[PDB]
């Protein structure tokens, strides 16, 4: 009833972390995009449930989906 | 508004980050190169306007008159 994975990546950018999701990925899934990248660094506002979750029926973030 | 006194890199760097306000951050990522232009000074436009009266004497020769 838990999530399988759950962590947090301590280091510097670009090391090689886009190179382990994209590993996990290619192992456990067998893809590199069989995955999700999504940045959470724009979401510092309100709009953050309304954007990343699911929008307001007839606002910014509703016509990508989700 | 401010790529007088300021560098280049960073100037890229920020106009990027607007760009990730306006586009989806998986696009562009996949972009080869984003380059970012600079108003034109005056020797710029000075060389804008010969070459536009080298093709309005294009046209007047083909009209006939030197």
């Amino acid at each position: 009833n838990r999530p399988i994975g759950s962590f947090l990546f301590l280091g510097p950018t670009g090391v090689g972390k886009t190179e382990l999701c994209k590993a996990l990925a290619n192992f456990m899934f067998d893809s590199d995009e069989a995955m999700v990248r999504i940045d959470m660094s724009e979401f510092m506002e309100k709009h953050s449930v309304s954007r990343l979750v699911g929008a307001p029926p007839g606002y910014v973030g509703y016509e990508e989906g989700g | 508004e401010r790529f007088g006194e300021l560098d280049y890199a960073h100037m890229k760097e920020l106009v990027l980050g607007v760009v990730s306000h306006n586009f989806r951050p998986e696009f562009i990522n996949r972009i080869d190169e984003v380059v970012v232009f600079h108003p034109l000074g005056e020797q710029h436009i000075a060389s804008i306007a010969q070459i536009q009266l080298k093709r309005l004497y294009k046209r007047l020769e083909e009209r006939g008159y030197e």
